[PDB]
C-alpha cells in the first residue's frame, strides 16, 4: 500500500510528516513478511 | 484540564489571515522553513 518499494524513494519526494506513514505501512509490510518466514522455517526445523 | 505537566511554554507571534492553518506539524511553506517552526512530533495546541 506504500507508494514505492524503495525506501529512499520513499524517504526523498516525500516531507517528513507523511514519509513516517509510508514508511511505517513499509515497515509492517516486511516485518510481517519475516514473521512468517521464521514461522514457517520454525515449522520445517521440528519437521527436520 | 485533567493532567500535570512538566512545564509549560507560551509562544507569541503574528502573522498574516493565511497560513493560520499552515501553521502546524509539516505543512512546508516560507513560514515553515524560514519561520517559527512546529516539530512534526507536537504535544500542544495553537490558538488564533
Amino acid at each position: 500500500g506504500a507508494i514505492s518499494s524503495v525506501l529512499n524513494d520513499i524517504l526523498s519526494r516525500l516531507d517528513p510528516p507523511e514519509a513516517e506513514v509510508q514508511i511505517d505501512r513499509l515497515i509492517t509490510g516486511r516485518l510481517q513478511s519475516l514473521q512468517t518466514y521464521v514461522t514457517q522455517q520454525l515449522i520445517r526445523a521440528a519437521e527436520i | 484540564n485533567d493532567l500535570c505537566f512538566t512545564n509549560v511554554y507560551a509562544d507569541s507571534f503574528v502573522i498574516r489571515g493565511d497560513e493560520v492553518r499552515q501553521i502546524a506539524p509539516g505543512q512546508t511553506g516560507k513560514i515553515a522553513d524560514y519561520n517559527y517552526k512546529l516539530p512534526d512530533d507536537f504535544t500542544g495546541c495553537v490558538i488564533a
